[PDB]
RNA sequence: CAGUCCGCGGAGAAGCCAUACCGGAAGGAGUGGUGGAGCCGACUGAAGUGCGGAUGCCGGCAUGAGUAACGAUAAAAGAAG
RNA sequence: CUCCCAGUGACCGAUAGCGCAUAGUACCGUGAGGGAAAGGUGAAAAGAACCCCGGGAGGGGAGUGAAAGAGAACCUGAAACCGUGGACUUACAAGCAGUCAUGGCACCUUAUGCGUGUUAUGGCGUGCCUAUUGAAGCAUGAGCCGGCGACUUAGACCUGACGU
């Protein structure tokens, strides 16, 4: 019995040329180009996905030490404050919200700051 | 010696290249004594006329 | 407003195409034929009826006669007013290609393209706007 | 306004219906009472073991498998491509706490 | 999840220079124009104050700086080497050395560009920008 | 039986091989290594500088017995 | 491809085309659009059975590009058809 | 043994299968000799009267027909590749072409969402294979898409695992 490629090939290379779609040049339309890009793709995908939280950490601290500043404290102070009084166990992001809620955030200074007195 | 291009020219570059092969449409202009359009400085290709009739036909 | 089945729709539903000309195998780079139609494209039909005709290629000898044919169905054929027609569309696609051995220097054969085109016309009233 | 701390549940003044990880208690019978550590109830803000007097309940809604996404993996010249599948299991509650 | 905001604000600043190192200064600009002094609320956009130098030739180079400081700068001609103009001489325009400090360090990128734009240095202890009613800063940071 | 419901003993047919065909199993090379005598067949059982070599002591019939205990 | 079931089909099969759905992956479904005559699913058996590469092969189509040239430097011009 | 005949096939079905769906022709060679591509209206020709633009060629109507979304460059008609139109965009930009994130615009038929298309800015980021001590390499291969294309068969063989 005889078995042709045919149908087989050609599904492959439609579905990598479907995931192929925002790509530039050739990285969109070639079979082989498409699936090379793809490569790389792959690589930068599995990168970036536990890498994004080291970004959002960095914006999280960044916006708090500015409060902090901004009251005349600053980060590394303002979260040794916060972690001295035994009771502040919030994540930095949520700090975040508050300095974008400036009342409570100047309480939490506040307090912070009344704890390495 | 034979130089020779090195990586094929891409569609886009390409296009960039042949930008300025757009055609320049004749500034057509109707003869004042006739119907029809005619070149300007030329003679009215469907009458003939330049001022009287100018060519035969 | 629409048919039980596209076996039925294909019987009561004829589908013409308003305003069409093509001219098929036109013995022509596209190239050089889309220049021009590229000129005549958007504008009033009778424009383009004195553009195509002091345009100085060959290729406009071609596209002149495609674009009689769309005037002329447009009016013959589908009613339409001829103080309304105008170059809603033109484009030239390829044909096939004529494919002919050429003999170059020290014994080398080479490959050339004589390259044919459908050039094609859809004039319509300019009674949009 | 305030947000799920997502290490497991735990949060502060909100009132919504947010999704978080999956919870162990299945229907919406939970009726979670979870602690929260801030609060500004009244514009008056509370915080630290002041927290720890104040609880919000909040029920459960949906059991839930969330957006797929794959897992792939490469290294370059030696061979070597990966792929897998995956979806996060969730419990979105709405929330109506003190 | 996390809130982001608005370009909405536009605020102007008359930082001085007079007796304050360079340096010194140039951070303290720097980080007011990329934006840290408010909750730097986005990396994507440019949330700085606009920054009004005034006094700039009455700036101070804390060392033998004054001298013996060099401004390397190429133009691509051969010859056109480290066109060194280093000094004091400098202060034959003195505004630009300010700015170079603060372009130093601030982005090379696109955004890195675009926000010199709003650094207005005035070597005189005068400046248009009354319209824009400019707020003061101290040079003294804490 | 019904015989599409026949099915025969579990691991009493192990599939093929299919060395070559790609990354998800044994794929550049087959099973073979990089390069040497592993290219088409030719070479047998012997170690290619010496045979092993000993001494022949020699007879050449016999005629045994069957045996019946 | 084969054997045996289950079936489907001119109110329309395979094939082709989009698609945000589904499994851990190879993959597989839903719906829509061409198409117009055969075909899916399950169990088993056999294979010419899975391609990006071999300056691989047959084929079509690109780039160079409207580029080099139009094959002796014995020139051609007007009328009229 | 099989030029030839019949029958049959877990044999092929137009790059497969004989080289040939016919042809040892075309073509290549002074010669001995080498040596191709192959195909498909439709049920039936009913194979498009007649009119229109054009010398034509080609096309639009009308009719025939179930279908002309079949019309003789006549089954389907994928990809490269060439175009036409529309969304979003682009003319202080440095760039393995992507990856995550945020914003702007568009849209809503597995689809109002942990949405689809696009996009600006930020961060991040040395094509692939091979051969290698070591590859983004300025080491090899490769224009691009398709399709052919490589671990097989044999035997009263030897050896092992599993099963009866
Ligand atoms: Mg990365
Ligand atoms: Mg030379
Ligand atoms: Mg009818
Ligand atoms: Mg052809
Ligand atoms: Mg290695
Ligand atoms: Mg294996
Ligand atoms: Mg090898
Ligand atoms: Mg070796
Ligand atoms: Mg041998
Ligand atoms: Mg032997
Ligand atoms: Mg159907
Ligand atoms: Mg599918
Ligand atoms: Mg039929
Ligand atoms: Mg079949
Ligand atoms: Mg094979
Ligand atoms: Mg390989
Ligand atoms: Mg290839
Ligand atoms: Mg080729
Ligand atoms: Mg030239
Ligand atoms: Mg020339
Ligand atoms: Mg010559
Ligand atoms: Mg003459
Ligand atoms: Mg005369
Ligand atoms: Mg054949
Ligand atoms: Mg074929
Ligand atoms: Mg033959
Ligand atoms: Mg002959
Ligand atoms: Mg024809
Ligand atoms: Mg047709
Ligand atoms: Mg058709
Ligand atoms: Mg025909
Ligand atoms: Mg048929
Ligand atoms: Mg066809
Ligand atoms: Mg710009
Ligand atoms: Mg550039
Ligand atoms: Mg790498
Ligand atoms: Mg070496
Ligand atoms: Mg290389
Ligand atoms: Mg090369
Ligand atoms: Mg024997
Ligand atoms: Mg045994």
């Amino acid at each position: 019995p005889r078995a042709k490629t045919g149908i087989v090939r050609r599904r492959r290379h439609k579905k990598v040329l479907k995931r192929a779609k925002g790509f530039w040049g050739s990285r969109s339309k070639q079979y082989r180009n498409a699936f090379q890009t793809l490569l790389n793709a792959a690589t930068y995908e599995y990168r970036d996905r536990r890498n994004k939280k080291r970004d959002f950490r960095r914006l999280w601290i960044q916006r708090i030490n500015a409060g902090a500043r901004l009251h005349g404290m600053n980060y590394s102070t303002f979260i040794n404050g916060l972690k001295r009084a035994n009771i502040d166990l919030n994540r930095k992001v949520l700090a975040d919200i508050a300095a974008r809620e400036p009342e409570a955030f100047k309480a939490l200074v506040d307090a912070s700051r009344n704890a390495r007195q | 010696k034979h130089p020779v291009p090195k990586k094929k020219t891409s569609k886009s570059k390409r296009d960039m290249r042949r930008s300025h092969h757009a055609l320049t449409a004749p500034n057509l202009t109707e003869c004042p004594q006739c119907h029809g359009k005619k070149l300007s400085h030329h003679i009215c290709p469907n009458c003939g006329y330049y001022d009287g009739r100018q060519v035969l036909a | 407003q629409t048919f039980r089945n596209k076996k039925q729709r294909k019987q009561q539903v004829k589908l013409r195409k308003p305003g069409f000309a093509v001219a098929k195998y036109v013995r022509m780079s596209p190239r050089k034929v889309r220049l021009v139609v590229d000129v005549i494209r958007g504008k009033s039909v009778q424009d383009a009826e004195d553009l195509l005709r002091f345009i100085p290629r060959s290729a406009s000898e071609p596209v002149a006669k495609v674009l009689n044919s769309a005037k002329a169905n447009a009016l013959h054929n589908d009613e339409m007013l001829e103080d309304r027609l105008f170059v809603k569309e033109a484009y030239v696609d390829a044909g096939p290609t004529l494919k002919r051995l050429i003999p170059r220097a020290r014994g080398s054969a080479n490959i050339i393209k004589k390259r044919t085109s459908h050039i094609t016309i859809i004039v319509a009233e300019k009674g949009n706007k | 306004m305030f947000a799920i701390i997502q290490t497991g549940g735990k949060q502060a003044r909100v009132s919504e219906g947010d999704v978080i990880r999956v919870e162990s208690l299945q229907g919406e019978a939970g009726d979670k009472v979870e602690l929260k550590a801030l609060f500004v109830g009244g514009e008056q803000t509370v915080f630290g073991e002041d927290a720890g007097k104040y609880t919000v309940q909040a029920e459960v809604v949906e059991h839930g498998r969330g957006k797929k996404i794959y897992i792939r993996k490469y290294k370059s010249g030696v061979q070597y491509r990966r792929r897998t599948g995956h979806r996060q299991n969730f419990t979105a509650i709405k929330i109506l706490g003190i | 999840k996390t809130y982001i905001p608005k370009n909405d604000e536009q605020n102007w600043v008359v930082v001085d220079a007079s007796g304050v190192p360079l340096g010194r200064l140039a951070t303290l600009i720097a980080s007011r124009i990329r934006g840290k002094h408010r909750p730097d609320f986005t990396p994507n956009m440019i949330q700085g104050d606009f920054v009004v130098v005034i006094n700039a030739a009455q700036v101070a180079l804390t060392g033998k700086k004054l001298d013996d400081k060099v401004y390397t700068r190429y133009t691509g001609y051969q010859g056109g080497l480290k066109t060194e103009t280093a000094r004091e001489a400098l202060s034959k325009h003195p505004e630009r050395v300010i700015e170079h400090a603060v372009f130093g360090m601030l982005p090379k990128g696109r955004q890195g560009r675009a926000m010199h734009t709003r650094l207005k240095v005035y070597a005189g202890e005068t400046h248009p920008h009354s319209a824009q009613k400019p707020q003061v800063l101290k040079t003294q940071p804490l | 039986m019904k015989l599409h419901d026949l099915k025969p003993t579990p691991g009493s047919r192990k599939d093929r091989k299919r060395v070559g065909r790609g990354p998800g199993g044994t794929d550049k090379t087959a099973g073979r290594g990089h390069k040497g005598q592993k290219s088409r067949s030719g070479a047998g059982k012997g170690a290619f500088f010496e045979g092993g070599r000993s001494r022949l002591i020699a007879r050449l019939p016999k005629r045994g017995f069957n045996n019946v205990g």
